[PDB]
RNA sequence: UCGA
């Protein structure tokens, strides 16, 4: 809850994931059903959040990138005891990332 | 000049620190200067202690610390940053199974710091957190409106910290408890608490057999567990009655200190009312597996005792200031901090399940985002967080001391009836009965009394002097209203010889009731009249002669006074004007004794006794929130010997350390050619000549150049299709040069933006071909001066991308700020007012030769109409005029304290002493009485003003003692047929000026959906023609005018285009068309599945969408 | 400072002469347009030359200035010039007087062939010229050559065709290559002042 | 929060 999707919506998409699990479940493996189901439900919920949470729709992998930028900035602000600069975030993101790309990513991610 | 102060009342104590209500509250909240181990359990500390330990792995709180601000206050204001300190918390994660302990210091974000003057800096702007009054937590008993002989018991916790429980005696005889809109028998909850029939019988048996109705066999039959399950099924239907769920729910509802918190004031009031002691701040406890009652039984007992009519039991007045408390900055901030902390705790608990159950630090477990978000929400978006009012020092000083009944966790405007807005008897010495907003906000917004302070419990206290026997001590006691109601308190003006009461009969109060009392019955005495009124009200001389309704306006308008360059202190002061300036912090004083080393416009260097050389920089021409100029000027010279607390530099709106909210002008009270009509004011051009009522104002302009998908916006001097005349005052980079004069239409900052793609019309093709000039890629987006504004450019600030120390929001390349200041002379339409509630707009500025004048040639400054006085009943301005005359001729100023000031005889004496100078000089100069003076004296004795038979000089003296003088009409030269009141009056220039309010619009911006013109001057909007105006036009039977308003001048697009074209072509305007908002209405009704069809007389469809909306 | 594209005008005849201009880069032509539609080149403005001279004496421009190349010009306020600026303006105006009078002499000296050769050699010493493998060249149209040799396009094209047949020059894409400087020099007789 |  709290990621932009209502409780009931998450419940329904989770139900869809449960359906997928039921269709894919192989009982011969002796693993309990909840084990297999949990992954599909989690996947369905995550996919739902990635898909429907924004008025301006953003591609799933791009959402992942945004979230990674978020967690990175959080870590950096946690170690530096203050909000990080674009250059610092670019450094922490590793290869391929400069300040321009971080800024553009933040701009694109604006709701 | 000489300063003569009146009044015999001696105040044993000076005014308290005026901003202490803010300062002490926030200081107590942060506990920054207190070492962590020695911190009391309050504020932030209390929040941490409440939130931790987080059980679920176990995370516990050790201690917190606050660092130093990364940037100073001035820097924060400059760079649009919040002034704040970093908050850290030492946390240890413990595994109870393993014994494992991992400890680390985590960064929880920043907390905003309060400045020296008791304000905050939020995103570069100064803000104030207004204290919020509300009902104090505790146990109350109110009369049941339905059933006269019965009562309702109300259990109130802190706001957002629990539900309200109601104890009622139902007509059927059973005692009901109301929680969360649900009612049930109290007997059940009592049974859950472990009560037995015997205990309830012996406890409640005495009270008139009321207990018998309460008793219920079925409830007592079942043990507390079954009763708990039963209660759970009653409160939460449909929810399976798991026993642990019931325990958890009931605990969380009543006994949980985390979900239910009575106030400290709540606990204290409960203990005091019920005569018991609480083990904690909860209504009950969960101890040794069961529930134990704390509050409920004493409240039920008190309820029964009240219903039975037992002596010593009373109902509670909910507007009484014993039952009403103040929530200051600290409490609010701590509350929101507590919320964010709870959210952070939720996040922690969620983090203590997922991930690896073995390897976890406190840094991984704690996310500070909810906390930072909660705090930022409180400071930025709360209603109690207001844009600081800093027109003058008194404005902000008052703003910080204001108390609001509105805001979150408090009254809405419809909720507030007569009871809450009323002035309670307990407001005496605590809440000012005078200073409150006129209109809808009346009684909701109030002001803290001068001598009042808010205690630790949140109740306002006021000081009183102890009186033992007939002797008045110098020891002062701050009392709450409840404790005040105990004693008999004599008035402060009661006659005294030494410390002994000199009156046989004194005026005193018992529970607010005025009474005549013998000196033996006098337990206490008022400290001063000043304690009864606010800071603003206490600055009003002759307040006793002013009707409260006007004094209100005076108080409120002092806030609106604009700082003048030649500003002076009033000739009639109350003696509070020094202290206001001193506490304001605007003015600069010397720390210790010493000698002044340097004096400059920009700075003052002082060498103290210690030998240390301290340099104080001075604030010069800074722009306040309301655009008034805050600037400090040095009042000392190099090598001057100064003492501790001596004035070094004067702040804004201050003269020699005294509050200067305006100027002292020579005023005459008389009608003038209808130019004085209905409170209007006439002024002399001489005021403009000597730069009186001239004020400096600075406006801030901003423009951003950002990256676009069409290419980068650039700030440059190169602007398409512009002459060199237009680009004249712009530098190489495109920014206007400092010191340049800019007028409406002039460019401040040049900017170009890449034109959006489009296809040129055939006309444009032909034109382009004719002139042989290619259409430019970029368009002129330059920031220009709006209509009615302009002035001298005093500053330029530029912030780019990729330069050290500066970073803008994403997408924004660069930001430029241009500060333009203007010298505003007093003009027609500007608003003036005095401290007595007399206010008016300047309608006419006459040349000096037209102005009425004294016989010696001295012209008056302001002409005020006498018709404004009698209906308003503010006579203070008259006395101020007389004493001002006396002071004008004697060349001195006065201090007239509140309610104990200069009375008539003394003013007459001063008037005589003044008359000696005003006349004796003339007689010595070899001049006698004038003919016109003789005629005026004739008409005067005809009016019974002077006694017949006395000499002309004696009669003129008799008139002068009445505050009236002979006045000559500057136009004719003939005198006014009667004696007229003339004297020095203190008049302020308010923040409302025509230059700011004048606005007009032909055509302009329209709204997105409605296609109607925008609102406000800032958007170049049109005026709103509302329902009542439409009613007016209908009543006039002006149908084409109304149709113009509804169509051509608004949302009729084709209509307005054709109308404009017709007017510029000299043609008459065409027939209007369908207003667009009606089409919007139709489509919006279609969205609601309703079919709206416009029909002709034949009932055939008419298309108002003109071929566009149907396939 | 302002940049202009080829064929774009800096100012038009009869328009307010509020601004004096100095050519910083490129080549500008000062021309007059007749009612019959004939265009005549009156004078050549080279980098450093001041033009829009009407701003110094009158209220409106009398002639039209057109950029022949990518050009960079500087706008100036006549009333705001100091001693040094007025000195530079005077000297430069004198230079332009000498060059426009020499141009006058050129327009009436020799047959069309000679005038064309002379104009080509003149353009060879202007920003209108450049160089590659084929040799030195000038970017100019036959129409402009006609406008600056007191003739019409057709005859100029004929003479240029003759020169192509004779091997003196080569032409393509409004671009004329001067292959034999000596021969062109002999044809022109007298040279035209380039500065 | 103002102003009327």
């Amino acid at each position: 809850t709290g990621r932009g999707l209502s409780f009931l919506d998450l419940i329904q998409e989770g139900n869809q994931g449960l359906i997928r699990a039921v269709e894919k479940f192989e009982y011969k493996r002796r693993f309990k059903f909840s084990t297999y189901a949990t992954w599909w439900i989690r996947q369905a919920i995550n996919r739902a959040i990635a898909d429907q949470a924004r008025t301006i729709r953003i591609p799933v992998h791009m959402v992942e990138t945004i979230n990674k930028l978020s967690r990175t900035a959080r870590q950096l602000q946690q170690e530096l005891g203050r909000e990080p600069t674009y250059e610092e975030i670019a450094e922490a993101m590793g290869p391929g990332w400069d300040a321009k790309r971080v800024e553009e990513t933040l701009k694109i991610a604006q709701e | 000049m000489e300063i003569k102060r009146f009044g015999r009342i001696r105040e044993v104590i000076p005014l308290p620190p005026l901003t202490e209500i803010q300062v002490e509250s926030y200081r107590r909240a942060l506990q920054a200067d207190v070492p962590p181990e020695k911190r009391e359990n309050v504020g932030i500390q209390a929040a941490f202690r409440e939130t931790f330990p987080i059980e679920e792995l176990v995370l516990d709180f050790l201690e917190y610390r606050l660092g130093e601000p990364p940037f100073p206050q001035d820097e924060c204001r400059e760079k649009d940053l919040t002034y704040q300190a970093p908050l850290y918390a030492r946390l240890q994660l413990i595994h109870k199974d393993t014994g494992l302990i991992k400890e680390d210091e985590v960064f929880l974000g920043h907390i905003p710091l309060m400045t020296e003057d008791g304000s905050f800096i939020i995103n570069g702007a100064d803000r104030v957190i207004v204290s919020q009054i509300h009902r104090s937590p505790g146990v109350y008993f109110t009369p049941d409106p339905a059933r006269p002989g019965r009562y309702i018991a109300s259990i109130i916790p802190l706001p957002k910290r629990g539900p309200w429980i109601d104890l009622e005696v139902e007509p059927n005889g059973v005692v009901s408890m109301k929680v969360n809109k649900r009612k049930f028998p109290l007997v059940l909850l009592l049974r859950v608490l472990g009560y037995d029939q015997e205990t309830l019988a012996r406890e409640l048996g005495a009270y008139g057999e009321l207990v018998q109705g309460l008793m219920d066999e079925s409830v007592f039959a079942m043990r507390p567990e079954e009763a708990l399950i039963r209660l759970f099924t009653l409160l939460r239907p449909g929810d399976p009655p798991k026993r642990d769920k019931a325990v958890a729910y009931v605990y969380g509802l009543i006994a949980d200190p985390r979900r239910y918190d009575l106030g400290e004031a709540g606990r204290y009031k409960a203990e005091e009312k019920l005569g018991i002691r609480l083990s904690g701040r909860t209504l009950a406890r969960f101890e040794d597996g069961e529930f134990k009652d704390e509050v409920f039984l004493p409240t039920l007992r008190y309820l029964f005792a009240l219903t039975a009519g037992v002596p010593g039991h009373e109902v509670d007045d909910i507007d009484h200031l014993g039952n009403r408390r103040i929530r200051t900055v600290g409490e609010l901030m701590t509350d929101q901090f507590r919320v964010g902390l709870a959210r952070l705790a939720r996040g922690v608990r969620e983090r203590m399940l997922m991930g690896s159950e073995d390897s976890l630090t406190p840094a991984k477990l704690v996310n500070s985002r909810p906390l930072e978000a909660a705090i930022r929400e409180f400071f930025s978006r709360s209603q109690l967080s207001q844009f600081k009012d800093e027109t003058n020092p008194l404005s902000s000083l008052r703003h910080k001391r204001r108390i609001s009944a509105l805001g979150p966790g408090g009254l809405t405007r419809e909720r507030a009836g007569f009871d809450v807005r009323d002035v309670h008897r307990t407001h005496y010495g605590r809440i000012c009965p005078v200073e409150t907003p006129e209109g809808a906000n009346i009684g909701l917004i109030t002001s803290l009394a001068a001598y009042a302070r808010v205690d630790e419990l949140g109740f306002i206290r006021t000081p009183y002097r102890r009186v033992v026997g007939g002797v008045v001590t110098d020891e002062v006691v701050y009392m709450t209203a409840t404790e005040e109601d105990r004693y008999t308190i004599a008035q402060a003006n009661t006659p005294l010889e030494g410390n002994r009461i000199a009156a046989e009969r004194v005026v005193a109060r018992r529970k607010g009731e005025p009474v005549i009392v013998s000196p033996e019955e006098v337990e206490f005495m008022d400290v001063s009249p000043k304690q009864v009124f606010s800071v603003n009200t206490n600055l009003i001389p002759f307040l006793e002669h002013d009707d409260a309704n006007r004094a209100l306006m005076g108080s409120n308008m002092q806030t609106q006074a604009v700082p003048l360059i030649r500003a002076q202190a009033p000739v009639v002061m109350t003696g509070l004007e020094e202290r206001v300036v001193r506490d304001s912090l605007a003015a600069l004083y010397a720390e210790e004794d010493g000698e002044v080393a340097k004096v400059d416009g920009n700075r003052i260097v002082v060498r103290y006794e210690d030998g240390r050389l301290v340099e104080y920089p001075l604030r010069r021409f800074y722009r306040s929130n309301q655009g008034t100029a805050l600037d400090q000027r040095p009042r000392v010279v190099v090598g001057q010997r100064v003492r501790k607390g001596d004035l070094l530099a004067d702040g804004p709106a201050s003269e020699n350390g005294f509050l200067a909210l305006g100027q002292n002008v020579l005023v005459a009270i008389m009608p003038f050619d209808g130019y004085n009509f209905e409170d209007a004011i006439v002024i002399s051009e001489e005021l403009l000549k000597r730069d009186f009522y001239t004020s400096i104002h600075i406006e801030r302009y901003e423009i951003e150049a950002r990256d676009t998908k069409l290419g980068p916006e650039r700030i440059t001097r190169d602007i398409p299709h512009l002459s060199e005349a237009a680009l004249r005052d712009l530098d190489e980079e495109g920014v206007v040069r400092i010191g340049a004069e800019v007028k409406p239409g002039d460019i401040l900052v040049g900017r170009t933006s890449f034109k959006g793609e489009s296809e040129p019309t055939p006309e444009e093709r032909l034109l382009r071909s004719i002139f042989g000039e290619k259409a430019r890629d970029v368009k002129d987006t330059s920031l220009r001066v709006p209509p009615g504004e302009g002035g001298i450019v005093v500053r330029t600030v530029r912030l780019r991308r990729g330069d050290p120390g500066v970073e803008l929001k994403p997408g924004v390349r660069e930001v430029v700020r241009v500060y333009v200041a203007q010298k505003r002379k007093l003009q027609v339409g500007d608003k003036l007012a005095n401290r007595h509630g007399n206010k008016g707009v300047v309608a006419k500025i006459l040349p000096v030769e037209d102005m009425p004048h004294l016989p010696d040639g001295t012209p008056v400054d302001v002409i005020l109409n006498p018709l404004g006085v009698p209906s308003r009943m503010n006579l203070g301005q008259i006395l101020e005029t007389h004493l001002g005359l006396a002071g004008y001729f004697l060349g001195q100023r006065y201090i007239s304290p509140i309610f104990d000031g200069a009375k008539e005889p003394e003013i007459k004496e001063l008037l005589a002493q003044a008359f000696e100078v005003y006349f004796g000089k003339r007689k010595g100069e070899g001049f006698g009485v004038d003919k016109r003076e003789v005629e005026v004296l004739r008409r005067a004795e005809k009016l019974g003003l002077v006694t017949p038979g006395k000499t002309p000089e004696e009669q003129l003296k008799e008139l002068f003692l009445q505050g009236k003088v002979v006045l000559y009409d500057g136009r004719t030269g003939e005198p006014i047929e009667g004696p007229i009141v003339v004297g020095q009056m203190f008049i302020m220039k308010l923040y409302h000026m025509v230059e700011d309010k004048m606005h007009a619009r032909s055509t302009g911006p329209y709204s997105l959906i409605t296609q109607q013109p925008l609102g406000g001057k800032a958007q170049f909007g049109g005026q709103r023609f509302g329902e009542m105006e439409v009613w007016a036009l209908e009543a006039y039977g002006a149908a084409h005018t109304l149709q113009e308003m509804l169509t051509l001048k608004s949302d009729d697009i084709e209509g307005r285009n054709a109308a404009y074209e017709a007017i510029i072509k000299g043609e008459d305007v065409p027939e209007p068309s369908v207003p667009e908002s009606f089409r919007v209405l139709v489509k919006e009704l279609q969205a609601l599945a309703l079919d709206v069809q416009t029909l002709d007389e034949k009932d055939n469809p008419v298309d108002i969408f003109e071929g566009l909306a149907s396939k | 400072m302002k940049r202009f594209a080829r064929k774009e005008t800096i100012y038009l005849r009869g328009e307010e002469a509020r601004t004096l201009y100095r050519l910083e880069e490129g080549l500008v032509r000062v021309v007059e347009l007749l009612p019959d539609g004939r265009l005549i080149t009156l004078r050549h403005v080279l980098p450093g030359d001041y033009f829009g001279e009407e701003a110094l004496e009158g209220k409106a421009y009398r002639y039209t200035a057109e950029a022949m190349t990518e050009a960079v010009v500087q706008g100036l306020e006549p009333r705001a010039m100091d001693h040094e600026a007025l000195h530079r303006v005077a000297r430069n105006l004198a230079r332009q007087m000498r060059r426009v009078q020499a141009y006058e002499a050129h327009l009436q000296t020799g047959e069309l062939r000679a005038r064309i050769a002379r104009y080509l050699l003149f353009l060879a010493d202007t920003p209108l010229s450049a160089r590659d493998r084929q040799g030195i060249y000038v970017t100019v149209s036959h129409e402009e050559i006609a406008d600056a040799t007191a003739s019409i396009r057709e005859s100029v094209s004929k003479v240029l065709a003759d020169l192509r047949r004779e091997g003196l020059i080569a032409t393509a894409y409004r671009r004329v290559y001067l292959l034999d400087l000596a021969a062109l020099e002999r044809e022109a007789g007298s040279a035209l002042e380039a500065a």
